[PDB]
């Protein structure tokens, strides 16, 4: 749930209260089964973000060393 | 031991004939089904004498090793998962269709159908004879049609 | 030897020569096994001319191939003169006047029908029994059957009757086939411009005619229904090949944290303790879950099973096509949806189309249900035994739908609305009859004057299994290293009879005093004329059959010198 | 009303679902063939009765066999027609109309190319 | 009355020891022992059931004198649909009514061969092939299950039932039934054709307020409605003196 | 195609008579009731012949029981099942303790092509005009025709017309001195 809000906020930029919506909209469209690729997974926030833009009316490197780190 | 009795054939009437004298037969089938299962039921219930007995199984006149199975399940003690028979009759009728081929079409086909309709049926004569021979079976020949 | 090219049969044996039919070579070979040419191949080698003449035949190969010739040119011609002489007349005397001139041809659609029994005229009927049974019986005391129905591997009453007793479907057959297993739906409006009214392709949306129907389905229908390989798309995914399991191991070295939310976690240091550290993530609130060494896990893995086939309700069978509402669906346990469908299907058989007609015939408090099941709800007891064990999602009241008894509440509360008896029996194997042991008496007793009895049970991943372990069922790697398919696993009374076959379904009947059957103006089927039940003896197998039912039988032969005027009806009727 | 009920046998009111084959080929001859004029007031109504009548032969027969309307003319006799159609099948003198023909017999109704039928076959939406 | 038809009519060997439950089972229709032609087996495939069940069978025919040479005629329909533990009685409950009124005894098409063990039970005969006959009389269906559960249930043909009724009335019957034929085809094509086969009832035949009294008199029955036209108790036909009058 | 394809366990073994005895006559038994064989056809003698074969001292007081309880009065068919049935019983009563044989019955048949008025080319198989019997088929065996040149008897049979008589003669041993080799 963490690494689905910072996608949620890089990717379509929403803020705290935001992401909330589309979270709750998610809730309501829930997969009957686990996505499988993590580009399901960011497809599916895609389309759940967008439901919620038409609900409430709104329309829309530092990771090379993040491998590294992680190493050490 | 009858080889080629499948349905439709002078097999098959050969067969009823020998059920309704009272022979205890084993037929041997290529395509075995429950389709074919079925037929030699039929076929018993209406031909097995008293005194019959039919037993059906898969067989391949065209393998070394089912020829060589066949007959040596035949004749294996009940014990040891086998028959215990002696064969009086042999009738090597099995075949395959060959049609359209002359001399320089003889090819995988014929060389193999040639197998089963004699290199297989002197290996199965040859092979009761061992089995009479390797129990002293000098009185009771096995006729070949 | 002419046999299953014959043509030129009749030709060649116009020479003097004789062809054979297979019965003859095969006497003709039969009489080289008589005793006496078997004596003689023992002399020296015997050779027999079967072969009636052909040998003199000049040139046989070409004579042959001009019979073969001869015959098929005759052919050719006579239908080629004759296909030019025709065209000739639809040119000098028009193709209007000879299109009048074909018939029609008339091509049969399916009649379905219900096949109630047949009633004889009166004269033959008092024929059959005594003249004495006239008003000797009670018929408030005859229990009599009324209406039946199944749901089961071959389809309902119908269908199974039909594949039980001919082995082969009829028009009705494959129709009603093709309709319970979904590949037909019924249409009526516009399809592509014109209207339609009769089958269509459900797939497709295309029409299908009724005469077409076994061309186009019968061989996928059969294919599909019976007893056949277990299909995991009808049971939850049941793999019979992969079965899933768990199994315990202790971890040697601190697992890899992972993230988890605040109540979640907590539920984790709440199993483990020592053995595992949970801690809050500052910025988001959630915990990371560290699982320390000592602690527990349990690692999926998979097991191969020996049963691989079972006699399953055809494939495509849909409550919700009998017309049960989604919810119903959804809410219910599956055995109760086979339940739910005969019980329709039984009381049409009875000719009841509305269930409260019975209460313009009885009381409230006189329809009860008598219906029973060995296990029933096999599928809600494990969504609460082991989908719980998970934390997966399950209903709240699955126990409601595990319970025996349930299917027939909502038989009654979706259908009947009877405040008649409720006994529920198990009786495992035999719930079903001594169901019936169990109506009959109901109505006997004057507490019901119809009641509904029956079976049913259903087949789940678990059941199958359990079953294998008691070694009860046939082991199908088994019957297949035999040379067994699976519509031939089951086999009673043969020699090499190797276990049972296990299916689902359900089915029940209706029963009745036959006194009111005759006043409803309802069909009979047959008289219940008895039923029992009886326990065997002391033991310590108790899935061992027994012979306690041989009491049915008792009788005392003590004395039975002189005939008993008991017996007699001619008597019995005189003291009347 | 100059369009009765069709549905009404002998003067018994019923349903469509509810008359059996002969009943309802009886009640079309009834108020389609013109007694007074021994004729078949129009065309179409001849037609009608007669795509009826071989429906009838398609639902009853067994195996496949050939029409004995092979041509409606024969229907200018229609007593002795209905008669040799249902003496083929006598069960369709005693079985009600098949569901799925109730659905085709309303659909023929509707048939364009078919001077409008002189009745009311059904109680729904399109009554007026 | 009704109680005197029941002791000479109905019951009268219940207290008899030397009249069996089945011998008077069927005796009350004047029915013989020989006049029981079909059984049908549980037939459970396995190899404890199908030689105990017969031999069972076997005994009981044997004790009760069946003629020696008329053989019972054994059905295992568990061949063509398997075993469902509960559902088994009742499947085999219904190939036996079709039994009954079809004269058509189905084969054990999966009899390959009887168990040669099974030849000393002279009163058994296991067909491998449907046998169309010129009548049936009574099937005999018989289970076994788990837990000592064994039961038996005779099944007799119903055209002995109106031998026991007069012309009148049964002709009466034969009208009624006819109608219901006609009304049921009528109602089962509709349901296959639009999915109604099934229709949940969505109300009681008592409004709530009115569950109670009809409880409790013995007498309340249904009627049609006028404004619904389906099937309920009205106000007027519960406690009445008509109903008394009428019954 | 020389690949395997015999194993032990595949094998059936095929041995019950005695019961398919019973079913072979409660089914000739049903079939002359309601008259799918009446008694013209070969079958009930081919029939016959088959339930010989499996005389027990219990196939025996099956057909005694059924045939003995056939009610004549019934029909024309029903007498027709209870005379054969009691001939059928006697003869079984004799062939008891008799060794079973090979006898066939059926029709004796030969070719027959037509070709259409309209190019239809046709083939049955007709009975021998000349020969009924397999008896005959011997016969016109040994006389062969004129096409072999050089070198290198009347016993009226019940046949299509009264199977019943003929089923009564199938038990006895045919004595014959005119030797078919001498013709």
């Amino acid at each position: 749930i963490t690494v689905a809000r910072k996608y949620l906020q890089t990717r379509w930029g929403l803020p705290s209260g935001r992401q909330d919506g589309v979270l709750l909209v998610a809730l309501s469209n829930e997969p009957a089964a686990r996505l499988g690729s993590e580009a399901d997974a960011k497809a599916f926030l895609d389309s759940m973000a967008q439901k919620y833009a038409s609900i409430v009316g709104v329309d829309l490197l530092e990771e090379i060393t993040k491998d590294h780190k992680v190493l050490a | 031991l009858i080889t080629g009795a499948g349905k439709g054939s002078i097999g098959a009437e050969v067969l009823q004939g020998l059920l309704q004298g009272g022979a205890k037969v084993v037929v041997t089938t290529s395509r075995f089904s429950k389709q074919v299962t079925d037929y030699y039921q039929s076929i018993y219930a209406k031909y097995g004498a008293k005194g019959s007995t039919l037993i059906v199984v898969p067989f391949n006149q065209g393998s070394k090793q089912d020829v060589e199975a066949l007959i040596e399940f035949i004749y294996d003690t009940e014990k040891n998962g086998g028959l215990g028979w002696d064969l009086d009759a042999i009738i090597p009728f099995a075949a395959i269709p060959e049609q359209g081929i002359e001399l320089e079409h003889i090819d995988s086909k014929s060389e193999f159908a040639h197998r089963i309709m004699l290199t297989n049926i002197l290996r199965m004569m040859g092979c009761v004879k061992k089995q009479k021979s390797a129990r002293g079976i000098e009185t009771r020949p096995a006729q070949v049609i | 030897t002419r046999g299953t090219n014959n043509i030129i049969a009749e030709g060649i044996e116009k020479m003097g020569v004789r062809t054979f039919s297979q019965k003859e070579m095969a006497f003709n070979l039969l009489g080289l096994l008589t005793p006496e040419v078997v004596e003689l191949c023992q002399k020296s080698p015997v050779m027999a001319d079967l072969n009636g003449g052909l040998q003199f035949v000049p040139e046989l190969k070409e004579f042959t191939a001009k019979l073969r010739k001869e015959l098929v040119e005759t052919s050719e011609v006579r239908k080629a003169v004759s296909i030019e002489t025709a065209l000739e007349h639809k040119v000098v005397n028009g193709n209007s006047a000879d299109a009048a001139y074909a018939q029609v041809e008339i091509q049969p659609r399916a009649n379905i029908q219900l096949d109630f029994p047949e009633l004889k005229p009166y004269k033959q009927v008092k024929q059959i029994a005594p003249a004495e049974l006239e008003g000797l019986l009670d018929l408030e005391r005859v229990i009599v059957v009324t209406g039946f129905a199944e749901v089961g591997p071959w389809g309902s009453a119908r269908t199974r009757w039909e594949m039980e007793a001919f082995g082969e479907f009829s028009l009705e057959g494959c129709v009603e086939m093709a309709w319970i297993m979904g590949f037909i739906s019924y249409h009526n409006g516009n399809l592509k411009g014109r209207p339609y009214t009769g089958w269509v392709d459900s797939k497709t949306k295309e029409p299908v005619d009724d005469k077409d129907v076994k061309a186009k389905y019968e061989t996928s229908i059969l294919e599909h229904s019976g007893i056949r390989l277990i299909e995991p798309e009808l049971f939850n995914g049941y793999n019979p090949e992969k079965k899933e399991m768990i199994q315990e191991v202790i971890v040697e070295e601190d697992l890899e944290p992972f993230e988890a939310s605040k109540e979640t976690a907590e539920q984790f240091k709440h199993q483990h303790g020592d053995k595992v550290d949970i801690f809050e993530i500052p910025e988001t609130g959630e915990y990371s879950v560290k699982l320390l060494k000592g602690a527990t896990l349990y690692i999926p893995k998979a097991l191969r099973f020996d049963r691989l086939v079972a006699g399953q309700i055809p494939t495509g069978w849909n409550a919700k096509t009998y017309g049960i509402s989604d919810d119903i669906i959804s809410q219910v346990d599956p055995i109760t949806l086979f339940v739910l469908v005969s019980v329709v299907e039984a009381f049409i058989a009875s000719g009841i189309t509305d269930p409260y007609e019975m209460y313009k015939y009885v009381h409230v408090s006189e329809v009860g249900n008598c219906s029973g099941s060995g296990m029933g709800g096999v599928s809600a007891l494990r969504g609460m035994f082991k989908d719980r064990f998970k934390d997966e999602p399950v209903q709240n009241d699955i126990l409601q739908e595990s319970f025996i008894n349930t299917m027939s509440a909502w038989v009654n509360m979706l259908l009947i609305s009877s405040s008649g008896p409720i006994k529920t029996p198990v009786g495992a194997c035999a719930t079903s009859v001594e169901s019936v042991d169990i109506g009959v008496e109901t109505i006997l007793s004057g507490k019901a004057r119809i009641c509904i009895v029956g079976g049913y049970d259903d087949f789940q991943e678990e059941g199958s299994f359990e079953f294998g372990n008691m070694k009860a069922t046939s082991n199908t790697l088994e019957e297949f290293e035999h040379g067994r398919t699976p519509a031939e696993m089951s086999r009673p009374a043969t020699t090499t009879r190797n276990g049972f076959m296990e299916a689902q379904g359900a089915g029940i009947q209706i029963i009745m005093q036959a006194d009111l059957a005759l006043k409803m103006g309802v069909p009979i089927y047959g008289i219940v004329a008895m039923a029992a039940t009886a326990t065997d003896k002391i033991g310590r197998s108790v899935p061992a059959p027994g012979k306690g039912i041989l009491t049915t039988a008792r009788e005392h032969h003590s004395s039975v010198k002189y005939a008993s005027p008991n017996l007699n009806m001619k008597y019995r009727k005189r003291q009347l | 009303f100059q369009k009765p009920w069709f549905a009404t046998v002998n003067g018994q009111a019923r349903d469509l679902a509810t008359m059996t084959y002969e009943e309802v080929a009886k009640r079309l001859v009834e108020l389609m063939f013109i007694r007074s004029t021994n004729s078949w007031f129009d065309v179409t109504w001849r037609t009608f009765t007669g795509d009826f009548l071989r429906r009838v032969e398609e639902r009853f027969t067994k195996s496949k066999t050939l029409s004995l309307i092979q041509s409606y003319s024969l229907l200018d006799k229609p007593d002795e027609a209905i008669e040799k159609v249902f003496n083929a099948y006598p069960a369709a003198r005693e079985q009600f109309l098949n569901a799925q023909d109730i659905d085709h017999f309303l659909s023929m109704c509707q048939n364009p190319m078919q001077k409008p039928v002189p009745f009311v076959p059904v109680l729904d939406r399109r009554f007026e | 009355l009704r109680a005197a038809q029941q002791q000479w009519g109905n019951d009268f060997y219940k207290r008899d020891p030397r009249i069996a439950p089945l011998r008077g089972a069927l005796a009350t229709y004047g029915l013989t022992i020989d006049d029981l032609g079909v059984a049908s087996f549980h037939g459970t495939s396995t190899k404890a059931n199908d030689k105990n069940e017969s031999a069972t069978i076997n005994e009981m025919m044997k004790h009760l004198g069946r003629s020696e040479g008329n053989p019972v005629i054994g059905v295992f329909q568990k061949f063509l649909t398997g075993h469902p533990k509960g559902a088994a009685g009742a499947w085999m409950m219904n190939g036996a009514l079709q039994i009954l009124n079809s004269g058509i005894i189905p084969g054990n098409r999966n009899a390959d061969n009887v168990d040669k063990i099974l030849e000393q039970f002279e009163y058994v005969l296991y067909p491998s092939k449907t046998l169309k006959t010129d009548g049936v009389r009574a099937v005999s269906i018989t289970s076994f299950g788990f837990g000592q559960k064994g039961g038996q249930a005779i099944v007799v043909h119903p055209d002995y039932l109106y031998g026991a009724i007069t012309e009148d009335r049964y002709n009466e019957y034969v009208a009624k039934v006819s109608a219901r034929e006609k009304s049921a085809y009528k109602f089962f094509h509709n349901g296959m054709i639009y999915n109604k086969l099934f229709v949940s009832k969505e109300h009681a035949p008592y409004t709530d307020e009115l569950e109670e009294d009809v409880y409790l008199d013995p007498l309340a029955r249904v009627s049609k409605d006028k404004k619904s036209g389906s099937l309920t108790f009205n106000s007027k036909n519960i406690q009445s003196k008509d109903s008394y009058i009428n019954a | 195609g020389v690949a395997t394809s015999f194993s032990r366990k595949k094998a059936r073994t095929f041995d019950s008579s005695w019961n398919w005895a019973k079913q072979s006559l409660l089914s000739l038994y049903f079939e002359i009731i309601h008259g799918v064989l009446k008694n013209v056809d070969r079958e009930v003698v081919s029939e016959a012949i088959n339930i010989m074969n499996r005389s027990n001292d219990a196939l025996i007081k099956f057909m005694e029981y059924h045939i003995s309880n056939t009610d004549e009065t019934k029909g024309e068919n029903y007498q027709l099942v209870k005379t054969l049935g009691e001939q059928l019983i006697e003869n079984c009563k004799q062939v008891l303790d008799v060794d079973p044989v090979y006898k066939d019955v059926a029709k004796p048949t030969g070719p027959k092509t037509a070709i259409d008025k309209n190019g239809n080319i046709t083939y049955s198989e007709e009975p021998r005009e000349k020969v009924r019997k397999l008896s005959q088929y011997v016969q016109e065996m040994a006389l062969g025709g004129p096409i072999t040149k050089e070198s290198q008897m009347d016993v009226e049979d019940a046949l299509d017309k009264d199977s019943t008589k003929e089923v009564a003669s199938l038990p006895n041993k045919s004595t014959i001195s005119k030797t078919v080799s001498s013709t």
